[PDB]
RNA sequence: GAAACUCUGAUGGAGGACCGUACGGGUUAUUGAUGUGCAAAUCAUUUUUCUGAUGUAGGUAAAGGUGCGAAAGACUCAUCG
RNA sequence: GUGCCGAAAUGUACUAUCACUGAUACCAUAAAGGGAGUCCAUGUAU
RNA sequence: AGGCAUGAUAGUUCAGGGAAUUCGGCCAAUUAGAGCUGUAACUUCGGGAUAAAGCUUGGCUCUGAUGAAAAUCAGAACCGA
RNA sequence: GUAGCGAAAUACCUCGUCACUUAAUUAGUGACCUGCAUGAACGGAGCUAUGAGGUUCUCACUGUCCCAAACUGUCUCUCAG
RNA sequence: GGCUUGUGGCUGCUAAGAGAUCAAAUCAACGCAGCUUUUUGAUUCUUCGAUGUCGGCUCUUCCUAUCCUAGUGAUGUACAAGUUGCUAAGGGUCGGAUUGUUCACCCGUAUUAGGGAUCGUGAGCUGGGUUUAGACCGUCGUGAGCCAGGUUUGUUUUAUCCUACUGGAUAUAGCAUCAUGAUAGUAGAUUGAUUUAGUACGAGAGGAACUGUUGAUUAUGGCCUCUGGUUAGCGAUUAUCGGAAACGGUAUGUCGCGCAGCUACGCCGUCUGGGAUAAUGGCUGAAAGCCUCUUAAGCCAGAAGCCCAUCUAGAAAGUGAUGCACUACGAAUAAUGGUAACCCAAUGUAGAAGACAUUGUGUGAACGAAGGUACUGUAAGCAGUGGAGUGGCACCACGACCUGUUGAGGUUCAGCUUCGCUUCUAGGUUUC
């Protein structure tokens, strides 16, 4: 033909335009149609990513060559610390789209709210935000609020942050009255929270404004929104790398060794006509930092977090903590966790939101036996000879 | 778990490598550095970090 | 055709024109491998075997008899590393094949050196006579 | 060794011999850098020659349908059928 | 030339047309050859 | 004075394969000094020839030979990545 | 048109015909000769030595390539002039 | 390039027969009618104060006259492999030997089509060919010279301008968070083995299929746990210089190992159902008292194609929720001041500059400590019935190196983790 080869395209068309997202967390786009009936059950949950090891599964696949075997599996791990609802939000249907029909709120709000909706927190005298105090505004309009999304609104989505925690200042000793207390950060250094809205799936509306209530004003855990076996997509940016060459970004053949001006490059941006360059040609920019979904990510297990039994499992008789000794650009992980099968998007630090998946698997890989006999807790700085500090002594108890 | 073939450490699952010899020897490996000592005919006995050393060389 | 199963997709190190040793005694010092039996097209890719791949080969250096003809031969030690689904990670020392028919009954009798363990988990006759499998 | 002479080792230092230096003489390749040059012919790495038919300085001879040319229509003050 | 862009009757009277189709000289292309699609129709027999 | 992504240019290094790249091994890599072996077809008998192909080379403590000579050559221990 | 040479740095037809070379050759080497248009100081046949000369293959070695990647020096980026 | 289509390519109409018998399963003469601009002609309209001329390399998009994949009908269709018609351009269409080649021709593989975009693509490359000046051969010419006859050596310039494209910012009708989602893009595609099965079918030879399971190739998005590549952190070492050693310089030093970071040769995901159609197959049923998928009304089944679902961007679609701040039925139409932001100061979750993100009295930064963690591989100095030996006094000199102190010493966030009041934290301008 006149191409005078045939080669597949270089580089995706559907995940233009490659550049930066603002997004801090991850911006979910689509929630799972309701099945109706059932419980309201909420669906999405945040997430930070505090690293990865691997595990070794025992394998359970019949008329598979892998039967009965052993098998090395690489796993991140997500911390997940126990988040707090505060609001919650009705959606109208309309001609034009979704459209809201007011934002209840609770009876007080966590100063983590507050820092939202400042820019400058150290420069603010006044701090006054959400002066929703005042008793007969705030009691009578709820009430009328309530009532109101009753009458109009189908869908029904919990605003709701992530606890940032609460501490004692430097060498106050903390577990006293008389001590100032203020925020600690995250891992990250933050104290402002991730807000999110989490639509609730549960059937008749009216049934959900009971769920909802009730859930109002309390922490959610991960234990009653996903379960071990469940298929999650995972939502996130992923990791920046600034501008890019052609040759790396879209993935090109580099040209000859003996090219002027250098070899870096793609040679024919286009033909004479039409007289322009087009949107499908490969070009210099942007690479990483870009808002992905993945799909079908399983988690192996969950966590919970002085036993410190979570890193062990049934085997052995020997319990290790999760961390691996020596902590990298993270944390301890002292929280609920989630062992994801595989990859999940973003750097270290990252809020990925979690999200149920859209339409079920019937491919058996999705529900298989999960049984680990055994996990890496090694130091990645960077060849790990002792899983445990324990071992060191015993290994080489005398030193100096 | 693996012992290794030079340097004589433990090692876990998912960790080191495999050269399997000629004369049918399966020998395990720490790491790189374990290996490319072996590669260039170099003994245990004489480098002081591994732990066929210490045995030998008495602690 | 004598295969009776599949690959697991390792690390394939011996792209076209990778001349390798030959454990059998039927009489090939050397096997210049031609394509792998197998494979798609792709703009610019050099067909790769791995182990336990069907190849194409001419013996270069043997008998008089056998060179100067094309031939299937198959791939036994890689040389190059590669990662089990166990989580081990294994090479050899050398490159090497065997050679074998159209059937896919083994030519010479016996293997010199040892052999990989898909080699043999797959091809039934290269494992009836090694000496080693690893 | 009958002889005519011819075997071994040293001595010796011949050759438009060979390898190889330079602020020497040339200018092969990268068809590299530069090509709004440092430069109206350069730079880097590589390459050729290096006691000779060698290089080089000053003085001196040959002048335009002429000069000179180990000859390319080469050169004759960035100018040459 | 007269639905609107666009000034001027989607004029009055009378016949055809269903097709991812047709639509105003020079002019911006289409043929030989087919069709119980529909309307109009020539000669005969029952 | 401050940054360090991309790209140009000059450089080290790259698992497994080893010219499949390309008009073309262009480029770069390998080889290399010295001592002791050992050197083919062909030849105008001068060459080829550093043909090719092997080995050894450090440090330290000594011993011996040749000179006038404070130098240079040969040999042996012991030492470690 | 003698001797040599002969699809040659000359052979259009032509990717001539038959071997060797390769897994595969319009290339390379050796034969045959209906030499479009070979040929003897218009010099013919020859290649020991020499060649920054032209061309084919084998061994060694390699980022030329499968298939790219990382790091380093000076610029490209920002500011003052 | 345009017009034209002889020539080249592609397709109709007709049948005179091939095809055992039988024109129309499949070929198709003698004729006749068209289409095409992927061949080459013909012409001289444009360009001679110059549109850089062949092929290859690299990347994009488009056409269908479909080879494969999706779905269907015919048959000289038993099976399988075939021949052939229709709808379909979403995806796939290749590694090499010689040749400057386009083309051709062989070896090999996952079965295997052809084209366009100034014969796409030279301020993108290359310069092998073509086409200068040097030179050789052969025929021709008295000669200078000639030759789609052959051979060899022969300079490939400029972007900093405007658009186009790629990413990133800034002005407006407050400040900030959380959302809606018009519109634009869209992604998965192929295939082996196994089960059904040596079964259906067939005299035998042979030899299927829907569905399920399980791998792979290729493309794509993401990741660094392992593995491999790279690496001024440690050690070793050549020549020389600092009186020796120590610890260093220089040769942008050489070798060995090497966290972090990036990266692939590594690792994970690619699920999944609608709607209306194209071909085509059906139902009921007239026209045509029979019969017909509609060539009529009505109804059903229906493609990897189109549109949704999913995923990427997103209110100059100048929008919205929440916090603070200043005048009337309906249906048919063969009917009823003071806040706030930004500067500034760090940090990194990120970066060319802008921006984005987080904090700014708090372990935030700087330092320090860890039987926290790493990398190197046993510091110096001292001691030794250690040590091939040599030299001297009546056991001391010089001695690569080895044993002990010593898994020591050095380095360890600069983009590593834990906790510690040791030390330090200030100002400036607009906005409604």
């Amino acid at each position: 033909s006149h191409r005078k080869f045939n080669a597949p395209r270089r580089g995706s068309l559907g995940f233009l335009p490659r550049g930066r997202s603002h997004a801090v967390r991850g911006r979910v786009r689509s929630w799972p149609k309701d099945d109706a009936s059932q419980k309201p059950h909420l669906c999405a949950f945040i997430g930070y990513k505090a690293g990865m090891t691997h595990v070794l599964r025992d394998v359970v696949r019949p008329n598979s060559r892998l039967h009965k075997k052993e098998a090395c599996e690489p796993v991140t791990i997500l911390e997940t610390p126990p988040m707090f609802v505060v609001g919650i939000i009705g959606y109208k249907p309309t001609v034009e789209g979704l459209k809201p029909v007011t934002t209840v709120w609770a009876s007080y709000v966590n100063e983590e709210v507050k820092r939202n909706y400042y820019k400058n927190w150290y420069q603010s005298k006044a701090r006054k935000a959400f002066s929703c105090l005042s008793n007969g505004k705030a009691a009578e309009k709820r009430e009328k609020q309530l009532e109101e999304l009753q009458k109009e609104a189908t869908v029904i989505r919990v605003i709701a942050h992530t606890q940032s925690a609460k501490t004692t200042t430097r060498g106050v000793d903390a577990n006293e009255q008389g001590a100032k207390k203020v925020l600690k950060g995250n891992h990250l250094g933050q104290k402002k929270a991730h807000m999110i809205e989490i639509q609730i799936n549960g059937g008749d509306v009216a049934a959900k404004l009971n769920y909802a209530k009730s859930i109002l004003e309390k922490e959610i855990k991960v234990a009653d929104v996903f379960t071990e076996g469940e298929q999650i997509d995972t939502i996130g940016v992923g990791k920046g790398f600034g501008w890019e060459g052609v040759i790396h970004r879209y993935g090109t053949k580099r040209l000859q060794k003996k090219t002027h001006r250098g070899r870096r490059k793609v040679a024919c941006i286009g033909p004479w006509n039409p007289a322009r360059v087009l949107w499908s040609v490969a070009r210099y920019g942007q690479r990483g930092c870009h808002h992905r979904t993945e799909m079908n990510k399983r988690i192996y297990r969950i966590g919970a977090a002085k036993i410190n039994e979570g890193g062990s499992t049934s085997f052995d008789l020997t319990k290790k903590s999760i961390n691996p000794m020596g902590g990298p650009h993270y944390g301890l992980v002292k929280d609920d966790f989630l062992m994801i099968k595989g990859s999940v998007v973003g750097t270290v630090k990252r809020a990925i939101t979690l999200r149920k998946t859209i339409n079920i698997n019937t491919r058996r890989i999705a529900t298989e036996e999960i049984n680990l006999k055994w996990i890496d807790t090694a130091s990645k700085f960077g060849h790990g000879r002792f899983q445990t500090k324990e071992e060191r002594s015993k290994f080489l108890g005398k030193l100096k | 778990t693996e012992i290794c073939g030079f340097s004589g450490h433990i090692f876990h699952a998912g960790h080191g490598r495999v050269h399997i010899r000629e004369d049918k020897h399966l020998m395990a490996f720490e790491s790189r550095k374990a290996f490319r000592m072996w590669e260039r005919k170099r003994n245990p006995r004489k480098i002081a970090w591994t732990e066929h050393y210490r045995h030998d060389h008495k602690k | 055709t004598g295969q009776q199963g599949t690959k697991f997709a390792m690390t394939a190190g011996l792209p076209v024109g990778a001349v390798i040793n030959c454990c059998d005694n039927s009489g090939a010092k050397n096997m210049f491998i031609i394509s792998v039996r197998g494979h798609k097209g792709r703009l610019n890719r050099l067909p790769a075997a791995s182990v336990s791949d069907l190849i194409v080969v001419t013996c270069k250096k043997g008998k008089p008899a056998l060179r100067k003809k094309v031939s299937m031969g198959v791939v036994v030690r890689q040389r190059a590393i590669w990662r089990r689904k166990d989580g081990v990670v294994i090479g050899f020392q050398d490159n090497a094949g065997v050679i074998i028919n159209d059937k896919g009954e083994m030519k010479g009798s016996a293997i010199t050196g040892p052999v990989a363990k898909e080699a043999a988990e797959l091809w039934p006759k290269v494992a009836s006579v090694a000496p080693a499998v690893f």
